């Protein structure tokens, strides 16, 4: 589902356009960006413990760089947790 | 997508028999090791193994088939048929799309099993309406599995019948593959002697042999063609069939692949409906260019090419996508793939200038 | 992990 | 596991040492092996000087 919405980038090429879109999306959406990134990360996180490894690793990175360039709710705690979950993958 | 390591372990743990297979329509692959079965989603990078180890005897064939309507709850998308040396077992399957890549997959027991009988099962095919047909390497007979919702006192939930019935006086011959064409309610079998048999599903539970065409007939047809060739003789084997649906062509029913790389297109006609006659009409001969590392510098009918000799496996998909597994060496396969030159075909004028580009 | 086989009751109606 | 114990016993000698010339040569060798996530986890302050320099 999250992949269809094209709200969070998963390949590095889409980061530029997805980042620009966030600027004009309703604040009722930007509010919940924090929980979306974490759920999506925790999703990739779970699928990793179950090539594919490279693909998840690449997508993991994408989420981080997006979150890094986006100023949003609880960006502090969220950006940190996102980075930790990516380290455990490797 | 690399085969996950956890089945490579199970494969080497094999004692007598192992087999691999594909469920491409839902994006799953499978491996059987003796009396055990393992499914996995190959699109996934770190796939979980869905195992089924209840089987008591060696598994010889598995297939994924549509369910019979009005038998199971709607959340069951498919039926998993598992043939062992002892039983044919049916399992319920739900391949619902949770939520991102491939279809999440769950198995359901059904309490439906039939004795395998004396005839090996290596080929399982299914129809649109959930009919299940069986065949193998013991003989040419085609079996069908019936299964029902109700428990009845006089019948059973799950049965198996033989649609062929031979008398005494037999000859050694067995099957190489089974092929369904739902658009014409036809079933095709291919034997080791390269005999093509056509069966008609005239009724919902009836199956009737209506054509039997041996290699000799194909060769006689081929002789009466303007161009005979050393690539098709009585030594040649037909290694695969591929039915052509009625929506693609009226006359041409079937394509047959020889081990020399020739594609034979057979027509079939009624005398009036099931067909009663089958005839070899058109041949597409192999290409000449062999695969090279270095590029090479590039009108008569080429009927002698050996670039596809030997063809071990062959598949045709509408509207003419052809895959040929050429086993030139005992170690590596080369893949020959072709498609109709759609551009030139629709530009060509007039109708009489049309060739299979 | 042996696949969990859900019951026939859910599978076939009614 | 005792296998995991001998692992922690080994990497405590390494991470706690006061020889930082050893740490530098160790961090240089971790990269050559592609053990990226290993360098990150180290909490020593000799890694910060190496990466900064």
């Amino acid at each position: 589902i999250i992949e269809r919405l094209k709200l969070v980038p998963l390949n590095q090429e889409s980061v530029e356009e997805r980042v620009a879109a966030f600027r004009n999306f309703s604040d009722e959406i930007r509010h919940n960006l924090s929980e979306v990134l974490l759920a999506t990360m925790n999703i990739l996180f779970t699928q990793f413990k179950r090539d594919r490894d490279s693909q998840l690793r690449s997508q993991a990175r994408t989420l981080i760089t997006f979150a890094g360039m986006i100023p949003y709710r609880t960006s502090g705690d969220t950006n940190a947790r996102l980075v930790q979950m990516e380290v455990l993958m490797n | 997508h690399n085969i996950p390591d956890k089945v490579f372990e199970h494969l080497n743990a094999g004692e007598v028999f192992t087999k691999l297979g594909l469920f491409a329509e839902i994006g799953y692959a499978w491996a059987s090791i003796d009396s055990s079965l393992f499914l996995w989603d190959y699109t996934h990078p770190n796939p979980e193994l869905i195992g089924y180890e209840e089987a008591t005897h060696t598994i010889t064939a598995v297939a994924l088939v549509p369910p019979k309507p009005g038998v199971f709850v709607k959340t069951i998308t498919h039926v998993l048929v598992v043939a062992t040396t002892s039983e044919i077992i049916l399992l319920g399957v739900s391949a619902t799309p949770t939520p991102s890549g491939s279809k999440s997959l769950t198995l359901y027991s059904t309490r439906m099993s039939v004795h395998r009988g004396g005839s090996d099962v290596s080929f399982i095919v299914g129809t649109k309406d959930g009919r299940i047909f069986l065949g193998g390497e013991s003989d040419t007979d085609i079996h069908e599995i019936f299964y029902q919702q109700e428990e009845r006192w006089f019948s059973s939930r799950c049965g198996k019948i033989n649609h062929s019935h031979p008398f005494g006086s037999r000859q050694q011959e067995w099957l190489r593959g089974l092929y369904v064409d739902d658009t014409r309610n036809l079933l095709y079998s291919l034997s080791n002697r390269s005999t093509i048999r056509t069966y008609h599903m005239e009724g919902p539970e009836k199956l009737t042999k209506v054509i039997e065409k041996d290699k000799t007939s194909c060769l006689r047809d081929f002789a009466h063609m303007a161009d005979s060739s050393p690539l098709f003789t009585d030594k040649t084997n037909i290694v695969a069939l591929s039915p052509i649906p009625a929506t693609e062509a009226s006359k041409l029913h079937l394509m047959a692949l020889t081990d020399t790389g020739c594609r034979l297109f057979l027509s079939a006609t009624s005398s009036a409906l099931a067909p009663q006659s089958m005839q070899l009409q058109f041949v597409k001969f192999p290409p000449r260019e062999s695969p090279t590392r270095i590029r090479t510098l590039n009108s008569q009918l080429d009927k002698t090419s050996r670039a596809l000799d030997p063809s071990a496996l062959g598949f045709r998909f509408s509207p003419g996508y052809f895959f040929d597994v050429v086993r030139k060496h005992p170690n590596q396969d080369m893949l020959f793939v072709s498609a109709p030159d759609t551009g030139r075909i629709k530009v060509t004028q007039p109708a009489s200038a049309l060739k299979y580009f | 992990r042996k696949a969990k086989l859900l019951p026939m009751e859910e599978a076939l109606l009614p | 596991t005792l296998a995991a114990t001998k692992r922690m016993e080994a990497y405590n000698v390494v991470n706690d040492s006061s020889d930082e010339v050893f740490h530098f040569d160790l961090y240089e060798w971790y990269i050559e092996k592609g053990w990226t996530d290993r360098i990150l986890s180290i909490d020593s302050p000799h890694v910060i000087t190496y990466l900064q320099r």
